């Protein structure tokens, strides 16, 4: 049998089989809503669609998210999202095989329990697991000393490894994502003139982040060139056939990972995250993490991220010591990617929790190993 | 094969080197006695004599060394 | 056949053959545990490291150390580490061989009989055989009237001997060796600011001991000059890039040898217990203990103890004497060079305890030559 | 004259005159800055606020800790402070009065240096003194044998003394303190989904932990019976009008002194301490220092420790001994009172060190008596 491996994430659900190098079916965690009368008779009349076909006609929804900030917030809509997920898209009966599934770090307890009964009780797979969305990256990235620096949308943790001795004191959590880059874009575009308002507006400044961005090296001397000429313009056109014209919230955006007080928030930059988790190790340890640093996670897609992440941490951290930045291709599904060899592995085949593990000893089993 | 021999050679002076030591140590040990034990005359004899070969042996593999260079 | 000489010591085990000019396999004698969780599958997991392995895994391990004071506190890890060395180590069965060990003089009966009964019931050697520390080393000399002043890790002791005949009476034991100087190291290095606690740290720190110290020929005059001037200073590289300076605690940590009102013991320094040692024999023989003295154990390795020595005893000593203190290179290994000198002789070869001697007589077998 | 008794901590800073019973002012050493534009116009621009008011304008503010660990890391906020103390504050000139202040033992040098040269070139006092802060406990507790155990915020220390003969060697520092419990009761709040991060979140859980604690006697009969009932829950109300519901939490913060392995930290809990501290002096006064133990500090007031203390002392330490865990009412002050008995004595006015005396020797005064 094979056993699927779901990454329910905060913005976007990655669903596969193991002993591939993909997921399946990959689409937005999205649930929306229709809006409007309907006046056509004959037409099917839905709720709720749910998957790409909101996103497909996001004109009269009113998109809702189920999942923020990695906690779980609607539950019957998280419900539908994997029933879509099982048979509509994957289209396979979830009986006969196990489920694995991905949480991040230091989230509520209660989310896991119901997670767990919500898998059991209505959708009765044979075995399920869940694991920590930050271990499964160093399996795919085929190191076993490392700090990985998952940065998926939502939020952003870190977790330093080393032999595999998963240090928990060192583990770091920050709530910056994709998400805020997305609200401090509109907020920034607001001052050419275009105002972006409801969701579906939201979702087009989403495609624009997505297509033109990028971190530049140093900030001050970015902005003094761009202010000085006009080569950092860039063309974008809209469903509408309109044409934006964007200059420094090119490199405005992304920035704020590295200045979050832009955002009014009060934490510090990611750079100094990593170097603190690196400096709240042992001092044996410190040299091997520093050698090894891993990233993952869409959000670490921008171009020049690697180059500006390895200048500022050389800079913070002591000479003597060779800081290199690991960043493979294709680090979107690395997370999943994991998953999958955990899943194929066969000494993992024993670590499963069947169904009647869970009806004995009851909701409890799952934090034993957490 | 030059090279492997001549590691080989290297090596194989080392050892007798090696064993050169010990047996000088322990003739030193047993020169200060005055009235050792009748086993240990005929042990220092045999120990004397060792030694000799041994230098000889290292006189041979060096030279020999050198001969390959 | 070739007899092993083990020399299990307080702080290093050295093991090897007869008839050679060093100890075949050198590595410290510690057990480490691991401390953390432990969250990749395959690796395979080891309950406890032994011996090298354990300080090159330093970061994530709870080091400890089986031996104490020479005396042997824990005992399944004490047999462990034979096991490492008798297998992994030498890589000899130890069946067909004998074994001879060393132990300081004044320890307890029990641990003989102990580890007589662990070498025999357990390990199977055909004969096995325990001589004093001290003794030993006077076959490594070459000489055979002298007073040793062997100092190990954990502690020093004295024994003069005088044509090979040991005086019993005049032997004394003392408490004052590295381990005692490492804690001193640590706790005057606190007030620079540097904070030493965890075990790997003290491992580091006894590094920083080994590499930067020397025994000043003067106290008074040395601090006078260290705190006028700043030519005194050494700076060292930790392993995690980071510099330390170090000033007078350069020359006060062995100066506790000499003065062991540092740490709180009230017993006089070594000079005044090998003085004491040569005036506690008859009156005839002091003149050769005095011009024959020797120094052994890693300890006595600090840059200027000889000259030091031989200045104290001259001024503590009558005049119209001469002294000398023969303090031969590579003093580390003396005690090691004595036992295979001891093995090689053919008169030795007769003094072994066979099994089954010691099956017959029973532990107190041992005891009758102690 | 009067002579001010200041004494400067880790958490708060207690300034009072001698010959009284509590200190006049005591307010938290922090240093707020503000953190936004400011826009109303014909307010006061004020660089930084300092002390209470600090505290009262949390919302706006950086709150920054000029001390941690006991060492001064800042020196320009902690001379604001001081000068906040001595003019706003108390309300009287600092040259007319001398000052003694307390330094906790094992400090690093240079701090009592500067201490004193900031004392006397820029506040220009006519004389100063320092006293380390376990000893001043035992003048408030009335005895002179004893085994103080002072434990403020920041770290905790041990400082056995006997017939006013205080033993140096056995003296014992340790890291662990109210901040380290402060933060793990952040990261175990964190469960139930009340997630703080700022650090004024970080004062409103000081709060949380300083109202709603205590300690278990048993750790594991505890757990059981509050997960098997629900009546260790306890109702908090933050000032957003939001009610907070902690459970276990209750004695798992306090929990960390007895057990530090939940930190990551390895080394032994508090009541071990006590007991290495009590079993490295000498054999005949072990007795009288198992009969009179001493608490101080403000960490010290978790409702319940007096009790643990003693059953794990009772249990560690061998019958036919009898140990009382002397805890008197108001020990928060103890080392307060102390300085301002020490102030009293009479022959205590004969060894303050003048002015002239600094001019004349230099900086190294202080440390003859260190
Ligand atoms: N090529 C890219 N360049 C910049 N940002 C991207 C890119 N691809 C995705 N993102 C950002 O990452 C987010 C998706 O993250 P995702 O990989 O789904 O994390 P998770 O798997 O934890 O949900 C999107 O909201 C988007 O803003
Ligand atoms: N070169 C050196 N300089 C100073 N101290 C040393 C040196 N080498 C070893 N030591 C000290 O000696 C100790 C080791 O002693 P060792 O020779 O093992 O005695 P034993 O064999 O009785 O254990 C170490 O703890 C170390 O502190
Ligand atoms: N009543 C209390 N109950 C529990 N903890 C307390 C109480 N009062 C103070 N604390 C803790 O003690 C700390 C203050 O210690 P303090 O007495 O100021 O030490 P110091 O005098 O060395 O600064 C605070 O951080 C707080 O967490
Ligand atoms: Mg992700
Ligand atoms: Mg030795
Ligand atoms: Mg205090």
């Amino acid at each position: 049998t094979t056993a699927l491996v779901c990454d329910n994430g905060s913005g976007l659900v990655k669903a596969g089989f193991a002993g591939d190098d993909a997921p399946r079916a990959v689409f937005p965690s999205i649930v929306g809503r229709p809006r409007h009368q309907g006046v056509m008779v004959g037409m099917g009349q839905k709720d709720s669609y749910v998957g790409d076909e909101a996103q497909s006609k996001r004109g009269i929804l009113t998109l809702k998210y189920p999942i923020e900030h990695g906690i779980i917030t609607n539950w019957d809509d998280m419900e539908k999202i994997w029933h879509h997920t099982f048979y509509n898209e994957l289209r396979v009966a979830p009986e006969e095989h196990p489920t694995l599934l991905t949480e991040a770090p230091l989230n509520p307890k209660a989310n896991r329990e119901k997670m767990t009964q919500i898998m059991f009780e209505t959708f009765n797979v044979p075995a399920m697991y869940v694991a920590i969305q930050a271990v499964l990256s160093l399996y795919a990235s085929g190191r076993t000393t490392g700090i990985v620096l998952d940065s998926g949308d939502g939020v952003t943790h870190n977790v330093p490894i080393y032999e595999g001795y998963a240090l928990p004191h060192a583990i770091m959590r920050l709530d910056l994502a994709g998400r805020d880059l997305t609200d401090y874009l509109m907020k920034i575009l607001t001052e050419r003139g275009y105002s972006f308002v409801t969701t579906a507006e939201r979702e087009i400044v989403r495609d624009i982040k997505e297509k033109l961005c990028y971190v530049a090296l140093d900030f001050e001397n970015e902005m003094a060139t761009a202010a000085s000429s006009s080569s950092l313009e860039k063309s974008y056109e809209l469903p509408d056939g309109q044409v934006i014209t964007i200059g420094n919230e090119r490199f405005r955006c992304p920035e704020t990972l590295f200045q979050p007080s832009f955002i009014g928030m009060e934490s510090a930059g990611i750079h100094e995250t990593t170097y603190n988790s690196i400096m709240k190790c042992d001092i044996d340890i410190r040299k091997d993490l520093y050698a090894n640093n891993v990233m993952s996670g869409g959000t670490t897609m921008y171009p020049g991220i690697a180059d500006r992440m390895q200048k500022e941490i050389t800079a913070l951290a002591p000479s003597t010591m060779k800081i290199k930045i690991i960043a493979p291709p294709e680090r979107k599904y690395s997370v999943w990617i994991g998953g999958s060899i955990l899943a194929s592995l066969s000494t993992f085949q024993q670590m499963w929790i069947t169904k009647q593990e869970y009806d004995e000893a009851g909701p409890s089993i799952v934090h034993r190993k957490c | 094969d030059l090279k492997g021999q001549l590691a080989k050679l290297e090596l194989h002076l080392n050892k007798t080197n090696g064993q050169i030591t010990a047996t000088e140590r322990t003739i030193n040990y047993l020169n200060k006695l005055k009235n050792p034990d009748p086993k240990t005359k005929t042990q220092l004899i045999e120990l004397t004599e060792k030694l000799i070969k041994l230098k000889q042996e290292f006189e041979t593999t060096i030279n020999s060394q050198h001969e390959i260079s």
